[PDB]
C-alpha cells in the first residue's frame, strides 16, 4: 500500500430525517424539506449582493 | 396646478422576484404602489414606493 | 492496521452538547414588523439578517 497512487473510492450519502405528521395540510410547510427561498436566484446571479 | 415641481418618478428595478423600490412626487404612495404591482402583475408586496 | 505498514486507519465517535443563547440577557430580544396590503399579500420584517 506504500506505492500505491491515491485511488477514489465511490461516495455514498444518506440523509435521515422525520416525515410530517400525515394529515398535515400541503399549505403547512412547517417541517418540510423547502429549499432556500433565494436558492433559484443564488443559481441564476439574479441574487444581489 | 402649477406646482413648482412637476410630476416625477424613479424606478428602481432590482432583478429579484419582480422588486421594484421607486421614488415618487405623489400624495399617494398607497395607489402608485398598488396600480405599480397590477401593471407589472406582481404581489403589492414586491413594491416599494417612497 | 495489522496488515498495513505504511498506512492506518482511526475511528472515533464523539459526542456534544451546545447551549442556545446570548451569556448576556439583554440580546435575547427580537422584533418584527409585518403588512397585509389590500391584495393579501404580506410583507414581513424582522431583526434577523
Amino acid at each position: 500500500s506504500a506505492t500505491l497512487l491515491f485511488q477514489k473510492h465511490p461516495p455514498a450519502n444518506i440523509q435521515l430525517f422525520q416525515e410530517v405528521p400525515n394529515g398535515q395540510s400541503k399549505e403547512d410547510t412547517v417541517g418540510r424539506p423547502l429549499p432556500h427561498l433565494a436558492a433559484a436566484m443564488q443559481a441564476s446571479g439574479e441574487a444581489v449582493y | 396646478h402649477f406646482y413648482l415641481e412637476t410630476h416625477c418618478t424613479i424606478a428602481i428595478p432590482k432583478g429579484e422576484e419582480g422588486e421594484m423600490e421607486l421614488f415618487v412626487s405623489t400624495q399617494n404612495a398607497m395607489k402608485t404602489q398598488s396600480f405599480v404591482a397590477k401593471m407589472l402583475g406582481v404581489p403589492v408586496n414586491r413594491i416599494l414606493v417612497r | 492496521n495489522k496488515e498495513n505498514c505504511w498506512k492506518k486507519r482511526g475511528l472515533c465517535i464523539i459526542p456534544t452538547k451546545f447551549g442556545i443563547s446570548f451569556t448576556v440577557p439583554f440580546l435575547n430580544q427580537a422584533g418584527a414588523l409585518i403588512h397585509v396590503y389590500t391584495d393579501g399579500s404580506v410583507l414581513v420584517s424582522h431583526g434577523g439578517t
